[PDB]
């Protein structure tokens, strides 16, 4: 996260760190949507151009973390995965459309002050909140800037949603119905953004009606750090909710 | 489920975090 700041403890208790068993390393962000299910980006699991082809026995999720590196005993929960489900219409060969995956925990994770699930959006929350100029919050442990640098604790940033035509016109890459963009404009005195290590983490909005946090997006292609892009691209979670509910119902 | 999106250390304790006001203030349309 670029131009973010240190998370207050428990600020996003749904934040999950996708973590490699061997070597032990941060791979991506992720989010807790129930005591058994974790949401991430598909390209965090399967992306052969970056030599990523992970199976369930390659991976851990670390839940309840604040420090990027410390073993946070008695606060974090480190979990193996039972199964990974990648969206059937995700195709890394073409583009990052439907960049979404579900991770089923081996066991339900116990909730605490530091571990609690985020809400999934419904149609109303999209229509009322997913609007140009409205800000959502992105969290992660990705790099702080270009390498050509890592935070000690989870970073927080608030980002404005970009008008769909404006984002379509900012790039020659196709912005599908399953994506939205977020990020500041060139004349803004804020420059927040997500970087690759933030991929798979949540873009979350606090409802002005009920004080609940709703995960509207998944970081799919941030523009910060080494990408030096214009706007960050996010998986539109609601547009893929049919698949999400299908998997949970079938395999929960 | 019914508990989703409410933070034990914030919403459940009637506390606010340092920047959630920025988010609220961004809701300006109508």
């Amino acid at each position: 996260i670029v131009e973010g700041w240190d998370a207050e403890k428990g600020i996003a208790p749904w934040q999950v760190m996708l973590f490699r068993k061997s070597p032990q390393e941060l791979l991506c962000g992720a989010s807790l949507i129930s005591d058994r299910w974790v949401l991430t980006a598909a390209h965090c699991i399967l992306y052969p151009p970056w030599d990523k082809n992970f199976t369930e026995n390659d991976l851990l999720v670390r839940i309840g973390k604040h420090s990027r590196t410390r073993y946070e005993r008695n606060v974090e929960k480190i979990s193996m995965l039972e199964k990974i489900y990648v969206h059937p219409r995700y195709n890394w060969r073409e583009n990052l459309d439907r960049d979404i995956a579900l991770l089923k925990l081996k066991k339900p994770v116990p909730f605490s002050d530091y571990i609690h699930p985020v809400c999934l959006p419904d149609k109303q929350t999209v229509t009322s909140l997913l609007r140009a100029g409205y800000k959502g919050r992105v969290t992660g442990w990705g790099n702080l800037r270009e390498t050509w640098i890592q935070p000690s604790v989870l970073q927080v940033v608030n980002l404005p949603i970009v008008e769909r035509p404006v984002c379509k016109a900012s790039t020659r890459i196709r912005i599908t119905d399953n994506m939205f963009c977020a990020g500041f404009k060139v004349n803004d005195t804020k420059r927040g953004d997500a970087c690759e290590g933030d991929s798979g983490g949540p873009f979350v909005m606090k409802s002005p009606f009920n004080n609940r946090w709703y995960q509207m997006g998944i970081v799919s292609a941030g523009a910060g750090c080494d990408r030096k892009g214009k706007y960050g691209f996010y998986t539109h979670v609601f547009r893929l909710k049919r698949w999400i509910q299908k998997v949970i119902d079938q395999f929960g | 489920e019914a508990d989703c999106g409410l933070r034990p250390l914030f919403e459940k304790k009637s506390l606010k975090d340092t920047t959630e006001k920025e988010l609220l203030d961004s809701y300006i349309d109508g």
